[PDB]
């Protein structure tokens, strides 16, 4: 369905902005999340994750500790808040639905851990741009 | 983990079968019992669009043509008679773990 | 509102679908069988079968592993019979055979056997045309067909042949389903959906392009295949209307015996007593008939034009094959797919006595001679067709193991879990 | 005994009165005359297909018989067929309200409604109640 | 593409505390005992047979089904030195299973033979009132 | 090494008292019923036969146990009922036998009747006490 | 080295090495020889510390 | 060099059992063995070990 975001633009080194990209019908609660950064004239990298009771959240190593994203599956939003800026963030984000559906967290037996799935994409919401300079 | 693909460019007109292929350095077999290698497709200026979920399925408003393959480390995806609006690049992206890497895309023309 | 407590309830009638490993069930001496093995838990009979009220539970019957169960176990039940008899590596030598239609049982006469080392044994011998080659580089003089092929063995005379209908039973905490639709195409759901714990009667009987001994669908004749216009699935012909054969070996057939491993005598046909009279079969010539424009009308359910053409199916292959009395019997078929649709049939037969597998590679199972003369009727149940793609209609090849896809096609395995949990409102008072 | 597989959960424990249909019972009535001793009487001759595959069956029966009476048993819940417990139900697992799992819903469905939580309400018997309780009955045998 | 950290317990988890925490864990050394080319064939009956003997002794001393019990059978203080609260509170479980090693048998006989074949003869006779 | 005489009657010790006398020893002939002591020292080093005396002693245990379940008398080994006796079993009466025969004369008299006497425990003492649960 | 069709057992097709194509290289193993050269250096920096 | 420089020949009758026939192989060297009293004849080296 209808997927786009919000609080893209143009801001300086060292600020912090926070995106919102809103989903339109599907449970949202049901399915996790991620983010992506098309460069410019360049491939793509995997930002960030989240699950989908929005307990398990894995970052990419470069911008690892900056960032920060959340859910509200009440709201159906999802946030990609950032700090830290440096100008070679500035690319296209888009946010990004998973393909299948995910279920509940696992729970192997022998040992007290839970497990969350992640597979990958299909859905690219069309993205904002955030460019940093002076 | 480290996967590439070539070639780069393939500037081609329509009406003959090609194909691209994805290598891989670590090899992919979760253990649900399948290969988390998702191949698809942007168009320039466009945020991109699924071709073929898995190397075996493909996704909804897709052409018979596309076929892909391969073993745990050898990826390939064949474009039979290909189509005169194939034109943008082709990313071949891995879902093993993290960070879940991609190609370069492969641009055709 | 109530603070709803778990509750652990034992007995729920809950299942999945499983895998397993199966056991016999004869229904009834010494143990000298191939397939009886009378070493088998004996059966019950109980009248155990319960009936469901709710089911729509799909089946298959070609994805059902109890049927490629059974190709690696009757594989495995008659090789272990056959591993402990003698070899028959000496006898492949250089043959001199002449005849006493035309001239089709050979006296052949090789002359070495060797009991011992020094001297070497000249020998009488009575062969088949199918069972002999010719040589090419002197006058006539023969050998065995599967010499280079594999260890032609031959089986001890001292067993049995006969089918006996074997009850698989699942093990004990699984289940076996049954449906009991009379219109069921082999592979939907069902609704009436009965559980028993072991199934009926199975005869493992082995035959070509026919079915023996069989089973009876009812009220009407069924035809099942997976994907019909595809020529690959082959379609299967069960019946109604049990249709009756007779066939026979005219002959007498005294064997002698002939002394080749050192305790292990070599069986051979000693001579013939009588008149060569070739084997054959017959076949009402009036219930043939009308069985074929039955098959036809449910025909044109699924090919309703273009109309239903009868034309016949290499000596293994295109022949229709049976066992007859722990005797093998191929037998020339061509009469009865004639017809097309817009007194006693006399059916020829040929007898070979190197039989092959399955896979028939690997070994070469040699039949000995049975004193006497051999008679068997058999009810005619089940027919095996395939199409070409108006619609012509060969028999089929020899894939053994589409025989009991014939005969498991309303049986799942299911794995009873009797474990599960509830909500409720009472709690255990600590 | 799969009697009541198409009934409903609040009136298929009405016919459960019955010993889960005599579950168990079928079991003993079974190895008695499984152990019929004509095995015994013949050393099965040989070893044979069947009897490899006998054995490889009554293991399974021994099994899956004691995985379901040793759950059981660490449950507080040795041998009886209807018990509570102390674990309060949680409705994150099942939004589903009081009649429309009882009056309204089979078993097999069911299952599938909740053989993802399935494990989790295992350690959350165990290690919450039957661990737990049994510290506190030794605490009151303490005085 | 998963994980995450450790929540209740693990297997053989508390095989290094000591006997106060250990206590309330084990149930996850109970559940796995028994679930888990002949070769293989032959352990899949030797766990249920020693499954079996586990189970049949706390059949024997009145305490089937509980994962704990008490008995009356008085602890000698000839078969420890160790004071109370060292036990409770310092020393593991695999450092006490040596140093009870040998009065093992001793324990096991002085249980049934002693205790629950005695509160049988007892329980059957205080009937006829 | 050196063993003084037994002061707690071992294997099949009592069979010899009275019925009165015996039961004494009842834990004694439960215990090594199942695997004897062990034997087997871990020796594989080099069949099929060996292992169906192995499976046979379970299925002789587990007869017993799920028969003693059906019985309301798991974890027991001497259990009461509801049962009354029927004098033409045997009519002999109390002292004729308690405290004057052993076990294998009561079994040599009462082994006529033995399936009997199991249809009558199984019903009249857990299949009727079913019927009291409410 | 080539397929090749030796004389039949019973049953059982024996083989022996089928022809080479017409020349003759001999098979020889080919490592990098100074990775070898710097590792039995630093195997004594590890093999001494004891005496 | 010492290695791939016989090829063989030898009489057999493995499964027909009626006729010999000589052959042609490929055989290195460490498998084989000049024979005494004999010019230029060899045998393989384990014959007369186990099978
Ligand atoms: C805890 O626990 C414990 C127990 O446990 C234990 O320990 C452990 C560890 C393990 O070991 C286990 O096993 C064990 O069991 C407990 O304790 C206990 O208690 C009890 C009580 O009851 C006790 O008992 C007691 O005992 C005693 C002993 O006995 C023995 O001995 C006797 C004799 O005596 C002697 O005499 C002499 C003479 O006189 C002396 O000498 C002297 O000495 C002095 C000093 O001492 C000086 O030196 C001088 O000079 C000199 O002369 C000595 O000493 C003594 N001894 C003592 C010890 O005392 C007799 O009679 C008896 O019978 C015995 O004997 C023995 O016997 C046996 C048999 O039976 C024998 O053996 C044999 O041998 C041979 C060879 O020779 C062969 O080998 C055979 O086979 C074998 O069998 C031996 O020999 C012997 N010996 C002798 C020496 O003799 C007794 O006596 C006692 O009695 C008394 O008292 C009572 C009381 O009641 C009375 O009644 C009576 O009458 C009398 O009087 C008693 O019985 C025990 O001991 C203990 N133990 C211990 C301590 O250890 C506890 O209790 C617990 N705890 C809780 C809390 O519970
Ligand atoms: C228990 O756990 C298991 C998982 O764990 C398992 O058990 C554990 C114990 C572990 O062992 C673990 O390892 C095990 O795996 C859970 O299982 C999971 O169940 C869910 C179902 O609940 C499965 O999800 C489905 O998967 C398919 C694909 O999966 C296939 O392959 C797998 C394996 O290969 C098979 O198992 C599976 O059966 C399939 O064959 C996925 O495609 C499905 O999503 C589509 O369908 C739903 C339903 O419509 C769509 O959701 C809707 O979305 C719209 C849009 O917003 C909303 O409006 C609706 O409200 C919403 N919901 C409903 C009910 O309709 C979903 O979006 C998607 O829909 C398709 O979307 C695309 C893109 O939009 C669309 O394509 C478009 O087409 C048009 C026209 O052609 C244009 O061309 C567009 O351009 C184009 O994009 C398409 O048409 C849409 N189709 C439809 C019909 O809508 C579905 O999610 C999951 O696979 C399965 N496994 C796993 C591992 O997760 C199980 O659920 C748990 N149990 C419980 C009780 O929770
Ligand atoms: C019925 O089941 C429920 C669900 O069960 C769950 O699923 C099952 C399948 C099984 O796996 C269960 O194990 C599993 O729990 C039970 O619900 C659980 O209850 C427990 C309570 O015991 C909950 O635990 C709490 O977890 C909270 C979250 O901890 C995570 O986050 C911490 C950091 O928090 C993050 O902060 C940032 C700040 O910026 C937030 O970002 C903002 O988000 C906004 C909204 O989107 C906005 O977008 C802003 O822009 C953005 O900045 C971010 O959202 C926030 N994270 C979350 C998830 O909100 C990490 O530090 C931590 O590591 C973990 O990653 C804790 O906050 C909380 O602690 C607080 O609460 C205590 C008690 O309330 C209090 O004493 C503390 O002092 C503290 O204040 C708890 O630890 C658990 O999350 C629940 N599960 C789920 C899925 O939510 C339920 O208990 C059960 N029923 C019963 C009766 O037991
Ligand atoms: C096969 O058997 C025939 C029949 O005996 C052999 O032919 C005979 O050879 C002798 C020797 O000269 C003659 O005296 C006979 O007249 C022949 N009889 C016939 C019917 O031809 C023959 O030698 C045997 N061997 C082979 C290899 O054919
Ligand atoms: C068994 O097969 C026979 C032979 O077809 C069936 O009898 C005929 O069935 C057709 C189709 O219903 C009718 O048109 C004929 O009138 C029937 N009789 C004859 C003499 O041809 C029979 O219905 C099948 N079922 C049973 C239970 O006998
Ligand atoms: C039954 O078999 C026929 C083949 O004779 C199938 O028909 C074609 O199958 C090919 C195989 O991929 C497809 O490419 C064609 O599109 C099919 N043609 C039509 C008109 O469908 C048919 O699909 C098979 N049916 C089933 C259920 O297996
Ligand atoms: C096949 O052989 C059987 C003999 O088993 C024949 O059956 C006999 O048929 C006659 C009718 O001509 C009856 O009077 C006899 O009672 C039958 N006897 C037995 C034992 O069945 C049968 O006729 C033969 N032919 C066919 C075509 O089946
Ligand atoms: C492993 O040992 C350490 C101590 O060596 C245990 O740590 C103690 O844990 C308790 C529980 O909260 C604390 O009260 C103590 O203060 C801890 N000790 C120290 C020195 O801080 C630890 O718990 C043990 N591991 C397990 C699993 O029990
Ligand atoms: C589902 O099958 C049952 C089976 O009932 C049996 O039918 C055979 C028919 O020959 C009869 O001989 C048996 O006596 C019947 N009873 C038993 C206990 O085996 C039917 O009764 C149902 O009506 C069938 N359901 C439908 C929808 O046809
Ligand atoms: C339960 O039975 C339903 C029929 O009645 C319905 O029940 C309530 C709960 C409402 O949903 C209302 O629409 C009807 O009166 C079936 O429709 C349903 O499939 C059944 N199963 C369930 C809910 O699991
Ligand atoms: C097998 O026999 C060998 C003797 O064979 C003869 O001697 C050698 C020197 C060659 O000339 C050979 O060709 C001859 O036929 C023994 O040397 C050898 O040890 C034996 N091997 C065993 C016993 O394993
Ligand atoms: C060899 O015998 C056959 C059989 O009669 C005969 O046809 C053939 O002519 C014979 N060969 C010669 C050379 O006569
Ligand atoms: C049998 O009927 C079902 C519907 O009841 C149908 O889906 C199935 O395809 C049919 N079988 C065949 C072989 O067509
Ligand atoms: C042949 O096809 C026509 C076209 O629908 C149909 O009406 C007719 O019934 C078919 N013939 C048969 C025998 O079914
Ligand atoms: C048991 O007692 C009844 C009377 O209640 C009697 O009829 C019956 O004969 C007795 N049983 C036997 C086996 O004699
Ligand atoms: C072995 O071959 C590979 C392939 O080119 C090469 O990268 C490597 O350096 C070679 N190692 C040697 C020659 O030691
Ligand atoms: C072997 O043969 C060669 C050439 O044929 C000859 O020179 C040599 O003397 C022979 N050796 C013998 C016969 O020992």
């Amino acid at each position: 369905v209808q997927l786009v975001e919000s609080g893209g633009g143009v801001v300086q080194p060292g600020k912090s902005v926070r995106l919102s990209c809103v989903v339109s019908d599907f449970p949202f609660s049901k399915y996790p999340m991620y983010w992506v950064r098309q460069a410019p004239g360049k491939g793509l990298e995997w930002v960030a994750a989240i699950s989908g009771d929005a307990w398990h959240v894995v970052y990419s190593n470069s911008v690892q500790g900056r960032f920060l994203v959340s859910r509200d599956n009440v709201k159906n939003t999802l946030y990609l808040e950032m700090n830290s800026l440096k100008i070679e963030d500035t690319a296209v984000y888009r946010c990004a639905r998973m393909f299948q559906e995910s279920g509940p967290p696992r729970l192997d037996r022998w040992s007290g851990r839970n497990y969350y799935y992640y597979s990958g994409m299909d859905v690219w919401g069309q993205g904002t741009t955030v460019t940093v300079s002076s | 983990i480290v996967m590439t693909q070539t070639p780069l460019s393939l500037s081609v007109t329509p009406g003959q079968p090609a194909s691209i292929s994805c290598k891989s350095s670590e090899s992919l077999r979760q253990s649900n019992g399948k290969t988390s290698l998702y191949w698809y497709r942007q168009k320039p200026g466009q945020s991109p669009q699924l071709l073929v979920f898995e190397v075996s399925n493909r996704f909804s408003g897709v052409s018979d043509r596309f076929v892909g393959s391969g073993s745990g480390t050898d990826f390939t995806l064949r474009i039979s008679r290909v189509e005169a609006e194939d034109v943008g690049f082709y990313y071949c992206m891995q879902s093993k773990d993290f960070p879940l890497t991609f190609g370069g895309g492969t641009k055709v023309d | 509102a109530e603070q709803l407590w778990v509750t652990v309830y034992y007995g729920v009638p809950v299942w999945k679908e499983a895998t397993t490993t199966l056991f016999c069930a004869s229904d009834a001496t010494e143990v000298h069988n191939v397939w009886a093995t009378h070493a088998c838990v004996p059966t019950d009979p109980n009248p155990q079968e319960v009936v469901l009220e709710n089911v729509t539970e799909n089946f298959n019957m070609w994805k059902n592993n109890m049927v490629e169960q059974m190709h690696e176990d009757i594989i495995s039940l008659w090789d272990q019979s056959l591993k402990p008899c003698v070899k028959l590596t000496p006898l492949c030598v250089t043959l001199n055979c002449t005849d006493l239609e035309g001239g089709e049982i050979k006296n052949c006469s090789f002359n070495i056997t060797t009991s011992m080392r020094d001297k070497v044994q000249k020998e009488y011998a009575l062969f088949y045309k199918l069972d002999v080659v010719p040589i090419k580089n002197d006058n006539t003089s023969y050998r065995l067909i599967s010499c280079n092929t594999s260890v032609i063995t031959q089986a001890c005379p001292k067993v049995s042949f006969e089918p006996i209908p074997i009850h698989y039973c699942a093990p004990a905490g699984f289940a076996i389903l049954k449906c009991n639709d009379k219109k069921f195409n082999g592979t939907g759901p069902c609704t009436n959906v009965s559980t028993v714990q072991c199934t009926h009667g199975i005869r493992p009987v082995v035959s070509t392009q026919l079915l023996l001994n069989g089973s009876l669908a009812e009220e009407e004749v069924v035809i099942r295949s997976a994907n019909f216009t595809d020529n690959a699935k082959i379609i299967i012909v069960q019946l109604n209307k049990s249709v009756e054969i007779n066939c026979t070996r005219p002959n007498n057939n005294t064997r002698k015996s002939i002394h080749i491993g050192p305790g292990r005598a070599f069986y051979t046909t000693g001579e013939i007593i009588g008149d060569i009279r070739q084997a054959h079969c017959n076949i009402s010539g009036t219930k043939w008939n009308d069985t074929l424009k039955q098959i036809v009308v449910k025909l044109k359910e699924q090919f309703g034009n273009k109309t239903i053409v009868f034309n016949h199916s290499d000596p293994e292959i295109v022949m229709h094959s049976f066992n007859c009395g722990g005797e093998f019997f191929y037998c020339n078929s061509t009469q009865l797919f004639n017809s097309t649709w817009n007194g006693t049939i006399v059916l020829p037969c040929r007898i070979k006595q190197i039989v092959n597998m399955w896979q028939e590679v690997g070994k070469a199972m040699y039949a000995p001679p049975i004193k006497g003369q051999i008679r068997c009727s058999s009810n005619i149940t089940g027919l095996i067709l395939i199409r070409d793609g108006t619609e012509i209609f060969r028999p089929g090849g020899g894939d053994m193991r589409d025989n009991w896809r014939s005969e498991l096609y309303k049986y799942k395995v299911v794995k009873i879990e009797p474990l599960g949990i509830a909500p409720t409102k009472a709690k255990r008072r600590v | 005994f799969l009697g009541a597989a198409g009934s409903t959960m609040g009136a298929a424990s009405m016919t459960l009165t019955v010993q889960a249909r005599l579950l168990l019972s079928g079991i003993v009535q079974q190895q008695n005359n499984l152990l019929r001793a004509i095995e015994a009487q013949q050393h099965l001759l040989q070893l044979t297909v069947w009897g490899i595959k006998q054995l490889q069956a009554r293991v399974l029966a021994v099994e899956r018989y004691l995985k379901d009476q040793q759950l059981l048993g660490i449950w507080g819940c040795s041998g009886k067929l209807i018990c509570t417990t102390a674990v309060p139900w949680n409705t994150s697992w099942s939004n589903k309200s009081y009649n429309q799992i009882w009056n309204n819903m089979t078993w097999m469905e069911w299952e599938r409604e909740i053989d993802n939580y399935t494990s989790l309400i295992y350690t959350l018997i165990e290690d919450s109640q039957n661990q737990q309780e049994k510290n506190e009955q030794e605490l009151l045998e303490l005085d």
